């Protein structure tokens, strides 16, 4: 049975990263330039990409890739890392709103997780939790365009 | 330092 | 909720064709799609509202291999295309579409969902062409609306120079007929 | 003349799940 999604950790913190055409994609926020664990040893971001708040390692060890979308659909779904399903409404390229409010603590180590439409395939990454006094209203994400375009 | 994947999900929800 | 899928092969060639003529089968079924086959093909077999529905030109007129022994068609429509034996005894099973979207879901027989924009009754276009191979064996499966409730059983594809661009399915409504 | 038999499944009510270890 293979992943699409991966809960990674660094000494700091965790956070998820998604597998998409071939490439573990997660949040340059939270990878930094780090390189990623291997059985034969660290292996290097085959994309680093400050910008866009994303880096991408060769996609790892028990993993599967998760197809872009192509609908076009603005009711996206966001995987928490505790494999919760939270329905968000696109609002933009990189915005969407939660169809109901969560506390932050709910979206806590889910950055770098994907944005599914209603066929299951990666409409973009979570980026960051829009907050108003610690309930988390909105999302920001990085749309699987740019990791096309980074490719 | 270095990313180390501590776990998995699987979006199906494929048992093994 | 996002529609993904996932497929399992229960049996192997030899355990098929055994299966196939002793018409008995005592393996444990689960899901809402079965991957059937005869001796000649591979298709897919959507429960939905408990029968097992089908396409005819796959399963033909025959029965299927339960537990219990062969099982003798419930609905057979050889102008529709559609053949349906009673829902296997662990499957679950889907529900016609009840909110007329045209925004349908396509489960191919290696649990991948795609997107089709329906463009008529029983026929919709694939939002990203594939070649027909990626379609394979998908005869008899689901057309989910973005509900997951069944709108239609893929029939055939509508290729061209080998790349399927459209689908032409049989909408849950002749499956009510077939049933009158 | 010869039965239709299941070979395999398609199962669409799983969700996403965090796979065990073992
Ligand atoms: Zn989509
Ligand atoms: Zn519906």
């Amino acid at each position: 049975v293979e992943g699409e999604v991966q809960i990674v950790s660094t000494a700091t913190q965790t956070f998820l990263a998604t597998c998409i055409n071939g490439v573990c994609w997660t949040v340059y926020h939270g990878a930094g330039t780090r390189t990623i664990a291997s059985p034969k040893g660290p292996v290097i971001q085959m994309y680093t990409n400050v910008d866009q708040d994303l880096v991408g390692w060769p996609a790892p060890q028990g993993s599967r890739s998760l197809t872009p979308c192509t609908c076009g659909s603005s009711d996206l779904y966001l995987v928490t890392r505790h494999a919760d399903v939270i329905p968000v409404r696109r609002r933009g390229d990189s915005r969407g709103s939660l169809l109901s409010p969560r506390p932050i603590s709910y979206l806590k180590g889910s950055s770098g997780g994907p944005l599914l439409c209603p066929a299951g395939h990666a409409v973009g990454l979570f980026r960051a939790a829009v907050c108003t006094r610690g309930v988390a209203k909105a999302v920001d994400f990085i749309p699987v365009e740019n990791l096309e375009t980074t490719m | 330092g270095c990313v180390v994947i501590v776990g998995r999900i699987v979006l199906s929800g494929k048992p093994a």
